């Protein structure tokens, strides 16, 4: 998995967590400093992962001075999806039997009454910050953003250029 | 008499399990009071229903909720689409039992069994799913109505005491 | 050296009601089924119908099976128990001259199912809001060879073919009529379209509704 | 103990036939459910008549809390009490021995083994929450310290010096100790 | 080894390091077949067959055999793709054959099977499990029928015995010695020490069978009256 | 080795597809389309079974290649190495004579909300009718009959593959398949 | 990976904060000081937190080297990361315009005595007193306030932790 | 009570607790009436064979299943060898109670004992393990005696 | 009137032992102790703690005689205190068997060094019990 990193190529696979959030972005550090004109091609397939670990690649990819490129492998469930649609307007591509599901994140709330009440808000301040930039990446309105991130909706790779997830497919 | 007065405390339990006390207490020929403590789940709150309308009792304390049938699935993909369709036949059988019972149409109730929501004393009287506020005036006559019921049982109780000795 | 003469309703009514919960419905010869078919539970099914032919004076009281259970195969679809337990349950019920009443409340899965049928026509009693369901039965962990898994086959064929002669003397169809409906694919009923099916045929007896008391008041 | 015995006539548990006898037995460890039986069994005895009660004791350790439940119903009921020991009272079982029945009423074997220790604790979480465990645990060993002081004579400033370490009692040292009262013979 | 194995290699040279053990003997082109026969290690046998198979097409690919059994189709695809090569194939026995390495021992080209002299191999028909619906159960039985009518006219071939003489061996247990796997024709040539001519006691029943020895004259062989 | 046989462009699919198998075959499988768009790519699959997400993928790395692909079946192929055994090149098919072929629909559980068991039971049914239409393209068979066929849980001879569309060419010369 | 960003003086607290894993951190920021004290250290924060001691091991051995420090917090840092993100000097304290910053109180531990309860209590009362002292003085903030803010659990925004001084600046400016 | 009735519904266990079933029914001076529910496993075959000729009743619904049983432990090398000859010896003690039972050749015993064999309602009857297919009749007359 | 006991017992604490004893002694008539098979250290306490002349034993009974164990673990300070328990309880064992052994204590630690098994014949000799059953 050594010759993808010379070809500017990074993996992200699997759930996103603390370790692999920081290896992701170490990644990204060295392939801008080698070039800052070319672009990084990333393949995305993740099943979901934690709040704070996906929000944590998502803002180092827009310090990136040089545009970037996302292609969907397989799925990407709810927290995958946000890192395409985060990409460069005209560089978001995605395989023609892809799947794209877009859900709001998982997240526990341990401990006391008054703890679980001052955690939950910061969920829903989760659901505020991720929604509120998906809008801003897909040009929908506000309330059919809120609508479906509710319940598991699955997206075909032809009905994602509609609503705004990807740009393009490669088909060739 | 011929009165049964059951009490409905349950925080869980399984969504079949309600429907069965629920028709337990439909076929009987006398009536039935039922008292809620505490909570009532999605197997409690189809025993509160059962009840005879009138006599039907929630307390402040008590918080009633309303759950969709959770439910184990495995199997093939032929096997998975049978079974999903019966969660389909249940969310429209307790979606028609309370559409009978409390006076409301329902495309209303279905639309609130999508997401789990939980009820207040307040809330339950309105929707149709009790009949009167248990607060502690009428919880007297709740005590008065089970002596004479038992009362009733206990004379013939007295006289096998006495004629034993 | 005095013989233990068991009692009946028209001689014990002087010693009391019985104490235990089961021991009433022993009593009011009602069976309540609510276990799966474990090697435990079906040795006290077969005591109580022989003592229900034992000393009974007239032996013609419609007994009452109520019946809850998942029969031998579970929700997730393995097999806990073996079909050949309900042999030994059918052959134990019809044995007697009183007329069988059957029951359900809430599930009968493909081994309650075929008794449910399987009862007096035209007192088949039923819950408005049941779930029956008739699928053929599976096997549990079997490793053998290919002769082992032969003799295997043959223990579910004789399944299916007594199964579907249970359904051709209820529903009144032929012997593939049954196998072709019931016993290919793993199906569920309702209680309204099983009346027109021919599973069942009535509610439980004194069934009214409390909104339809709430009408006539 | 498994076999039964008879009280006058028919056929009686050997514990509940001295329970008819006046006499308490405790063999098993100081647990919550069992602290439940004793301090219901003292209210039972002390409603029927007013007497001595007799507590025979084999306790090998135990918690705190629920000690302390049993050691409250002595003081608040109206009868009397006489502890007597035989075998061992280990940890919080050795101070239910100093309970009650000062006035030379504190039995013992001649080979009990005694044990007098601080009673412990385990509670973690937030760090505000462990300074207000940590007072209740503080305020739970210098009042155990104080009924021992009053109840055997010695002084305040010795049992918190000696009772924080480990400590062991033969019956011939618990006579000078102030700990029991005699010490029982042959017959 | 109850704790750990450690890498026993060998690479020495006067001026650079050698490779592992494993790694020389492949590219002496020697296949080594260890452990359970998985579809994990059957890419290793395979895509080491096809290694080979670009360097030269007319060199002899040995293969040493030593696997205590394996899954059924894993061993399947080791033998066709045996077959489907362009140079002779010479195997080497090692160890024990337990239904599934006795078959790729008798699969190699007919003068080059050889077996060593303490080797057990074995020869049963292939087991399975049973999995729940009737649909399921006869789809079982017609895949227990296929893998026993693969492997009955594999022997056949290598062999050259009568459908007779395989459906008496495979149905129970059937341990062979290669004393007497040489003449079922699954080996070709026997391999023993510096005149190693020991009898093995499937021999010594095997004489009992046939009226050479009796309990009165035992000759220079091992007692075998001890049942 | 694996190496070997990689700068002669043959890759090897052995074992149970996952998600972590899957990107390996996938990053490879362009790397020698970019070297050398004219030479085929020769493929080996022994897969026992695998998930329907994760094995997509390796159809549209497939597709996405520019040159020829061949397929070889050695071992076991179940469920997902049949529908990557057909999806090559039509001429350049070929395969073990005794290897089998299993076609079957994928498995999958479900749990959780009642909404959310709705939600996945038409996605496995989506996924099972993608499955049957892509399939049915490159057999040169109707869909009703090839619906019907992946239902049956029966493993499949390469005699009866070869009318069947899916494969073309048995290497051995169609003699050595036994029944 | 994480070496090839190491010799220009990278620290990732990456994970919990344990024995092992903080010491690797003690372990290499020695190194660094050593080869160059001029030149300024950057370490990057993404942890959940950690240890009470593990944790303050990285602060005070920051604090040892005589070079400038920087300071970057990626994602989450809970009590541990984010105490170690006002570690800094003032001017170079950057974070992340969407970067979580939690602060909460330390746990403790104790299982023996009861005299041994008090010990930890006191213990972890005089670690508690210590890093209010520390925390307020990078941000100006007097002991009433900063007691109380450590009490419950608040998720920080960063456009209201620039004006409460535990950060200088906003990578972005929005 | 001249005699008395055990009904046979069981999946079976050990082949020693079998042969004492078979040995007790076998002993005492009442008559053994034994009828079967389900199927009669190698435990529980014994228990019909030990019934008396003439009285021993199968459902419709009932199966039988024969085969030989099973064992075996760690141990050392020769010790292996002691067993195997004992479960040899059991495999032939059981063979001489369907031999004797059901007048069947001890050579034929051992080919069906050799794999796992079941039989139906019908051939129990040809074969020797039963005497008729049991029906309403023969067990109304079962609990009508015991009464008195 | 006669309490009569069967012996019998494999293993288990010694602390036990003494709970037992004490009680055979606050009975103020006789007692009757005849051990069976196995005589563990805490079922030899209880046949030592009977009346003298009415120790019966088999000609099969065994006694086992071994000094008492225990398990430690936790601070350096609670270690020394509980060793002088454990150094006390085997020497209250002593001074319990030489009651009735009438011989010399220094020479039942010697004994009481490790485990000491004794067969019907020398029982006898060493004074556990009295005659054989």
């Amino acid at each position: 998995v050594s010759q993808l990193f010379q070809q500017r190529i990074v993996r992200l696979g699997g759930a996103v967590d603390d370790d692999m959030a920081n290896l992701l972005v170490a990644q990204l550090l060295y392939l801008d400093s080698v070039d800052n004109k070319r672009d990084i091609t990333m393949y995305v397939n993740s099943p979901g992962g934690s709040v704070t670990a996906g929000m944590a690649v998502f803002d180092t990819m827009r310090h990136i001075r040089p545009d970037v490129s996302t292609c969907c492998i397989g799925l990407a469930a709810s927290m995958g999806a946000f890192i395409l649609a985060s990409g460069q307007a005209g560089k978001r591509y995605s395989l023609p039997n892809s799947r794209i599901m877009i859900h709001q994140p998982l997240g526990g709330a341990q401990g006391q009454a008054t703890d679980i009440e001052i955690q939950a808000n910061e969920i829903l301040h989760h659901k505020l910050t991720l929604n509120g930039y998906l809008a801003q990446f897909t040009g929908q309105s506000m309330e059919t953003i809120t609508k479906d991130t509710d319940r598991d909706f699955f997206m075909s790779p032809q009905e994602a250029i509609e609503y705004g997830l990807v740009d393009a497919i490669i088909s060739k | 008499s011929k009165k049964v007065f059951m009490i409905i405390n349950s925080f869980g339990g399984s969504v079949g399990n309600g429907i069965t006390v629920h028709d337990a207490l439909q076929f009987i020929k006398a009536g039935s009071l039922t008292l809620a403590l505490g909570v009532a789940a999605s197997a409690a709150s189809l025993a509160l229903a059962g009840g005879t309308i009138g006599e039907r009792y929630v307390t402040e304390g008590c918080h009633t909720m309303i759950h969709q049938p959770e439910g184990g699935l495995n199997g093939q993909a032929s096997d998975i689409w049978i079974d999903s369709q019966e969660i389909m036949k249940i969310r429209l059988d307790v979606a028609e039992i309370y559409s009978l019972s409390t006076y409301r149409p329902r495309h209303k109730i279905l639309r609130d069994l999508d997401r789990d929501f939980y009820l207040t004393a307040m809330e339950t009287i309105y929707y149709g799913l009790a009949d009167e506020i248990a607060t502690n005036e009428v919880m007297h006559s709740i005590v008065e109505m089970t002596n004479q019921v038992w009362s009733y049982h206990d004379s013939k109780q007295e006289r096998l005491l006495e004629s034993r000795a | 050296y005095p013989e233990g003469r068991p009692l009946f309703l028209p001689e014990a009514e002087r010693f009391g009601n019985p104490p235990d919960l089961p021991s009433l419905l022993l009593q009011q010869r009602v069976i309540y089924i609510s276990m799966p078919f474990l090697p435990s539970v079906t040795e006290l099914v077969v005591a109580q119908c022989y003592y229900l032919d034992f000393d009974d004076r007239n032996r013609q009281r419609p007994i009452y099976v109520y019946l809850n259970s998942t029969g031998c195969i579970n929700d997730k679809g393995q097999a806990i128990s073996a079909d050949n337990e309900f042999y030994a349950i059918w052959a134990a019920l019809g044995f007697t001259r009183a007329p069988l009443y059957t029951g359900v409340t809430w599930k009968a899965q493909n081994q309650a199912a075929v008794l449910l049928s399987a009862g007096q026509k035209g007192h088949r009693y039923s819950f408005p809001h049941a779930k029956i369901s008739t699928a053929p039965p599976v096997m549990n962990r079997v490793f053998g060879q290919a002769v082992d898994a032969q003799l295997q086959a043959n223990e579910l064929d004789y399944a299916t073919k007594y199964y579907a002669a249970i359904l051709a003397r209820s529903t009144g169809k032929d012997l593939e009529t049954c196998q072709k409906q019931y016993l290919s694919r793993k199906r569920y009923f309702s209680v309204k379209e099983a009346y027109e099916e021919g599973l069942v045929d009535k509610l439980v007896p004194g069934f009214m509704l409390n909104r339809f008391r709430k009408m006539q008041k | 103990c498994r076999p039964p015995g008879q009280r006058q006539s028919e056929w009686v548990d050997l514990w509940e036939a001295y329970t008819y006898q006046k006499v308490v037995f405790i063999k098993e460890a100081i647990t919550e459910d069992v602290a439940n039986n004793m301090i219901a069994l003292t209210l039972y005895l002390d409603s029927l008549d007013q007497k001595r009660i007799y507590y025979w004791l084999n306790v090998p350790g135990g918690d705190v809390v629920p000690t302390l439940a049993l050691y409250d119903t002595m003081q608040y009921v109206r009868s009397k009490t006489a502890t007597v020991c035989y075998g061992l009272c280990l940890g919080m079982g050795g101070f239910l021995l100093t309970a009650g029945g000062e006035k030379g009423y504190r039995f013992a074997m001649p080979h009990s083994i005694l044990m007098m220790h601080h009673p412990s604790g385990a509670s973690r979480g937030q760090a505000s929450e462990m300074h207000i465990e940590s007072r209740e645990l503080v305020r739970m060993r210098d009042y155990l310290s104080l009924l021992t002081s009053n109840a055997t004579g010695q002084p305040y400033d010795r049992v918190i010096r000696e009772l924080s370490r480990n400590k062991w009692m033969d019956p011939k040292q618990a006579i000078e100790y102030g700990m029991i009262d005699k010490v029982l013979t042959t017959p | 080894s109850p704790v750990v194995t450690p890498d026993i290699q060998i690479g020495h040279g006067e001026d650079a390091i050698e490779m592992d053990l494993y790694r020389y003997l492949l590219s002496n082109r020697i296949i080594f077949i260890g452990g359970y026969i998985n579809d994990k290690m059957a890419t290793q046998i395979v895509g080491s067959l096809m290694a080979l198979e670009a360097v030269d097409e007319n060199e002899d690919i040995r293969i040493y055999i030593n696997s205590p059994g394996g899954q059924p189709y894993s061993v399947l695809g080791v033998v066709d793709a045996m077959q489907s090569i362009k140079p002779d194939v010479q195997t080497v026995a090692l160890g024990a054959c337990y239904s599934y390495a006795s078959l790729v021992v008798a699969a190699g080209t007919k003068g080059k099977r050889y077996a060593m002299k303490n080797t057990r191999l074995m020869m049963t028909q292939p087991m399975g499990g049973s999995q729940g619906d009737i649909y399921q159960i006869k789809a079982t039985v017609e895949e227990l029928n296929a893998l026993y009518q693969i492997f009955s006219r594999y022997y056949m071939k290598f062999t050259g015995m009568n459908q007779d003489q395989i459906e008496q061996a495979t149905c129970r247990d059937h341990f062979m010695t290669p004393e007497q796997a040489k003449l079922e024709g699954l080996i070709d040539e026997i391999i023993r020490g510096k005149g190693d001519y020991t009898v093995p006691p499937a021999i010594v029943r095997q004489f009992r069978e046939v009226g050479l020895v009796d309990d009165l004259t035992p000759g220079p062989f091992l007692k075998v009256d001890c049942n | 080795p694996f190496g070997l046989l990689l700068r002669q462009r043959i890759v090897f699919l052995g074992g149970e597809v996952e998600d972590f198998g899957a990107d390996a075959i996938i990053s490879q499988l362009l790397l020698l389309d970019s070297q050398d768009p004219t030479k085929d790519i020769k493929i080996f699959i022994n897969s026992p079974g695998g998930s329907v997400t994760a094995g997509m993928g390796i159809y549209d790395a497939m597709m996405l290649c520019r040159a020829d692909v061949n397929t070889y079946c050695f071992g076991l192929a179940a469920s997902m190495g049949a529908f990557l055994l057909g999806a090559g090149k039509r001429g350049k098919r070929n395969s073990m004579p005794n290897s089998r072929i299993m076609i079957h629909q994928p498995l999958g559980g479900a749990s959780g909300q009642a909404v959310d068991i709705e939600i996945q039971a038409k996605e496995i049914m989506y996924h099972k009718a993608n499955l049957n239409r892509i399939m049915a393209d490159y057999c040169q068979q109707p869909l009703s009959k090839i619906e019907e066929d992946t239902d049956r849980d029966r493993y499949m001879s390469p005699l009866e593959a070869k009318e069947y569309g899916l494969i073309d060419h048995i290497i051995g010369g169609e003699e050595a398949v036994f029944n």
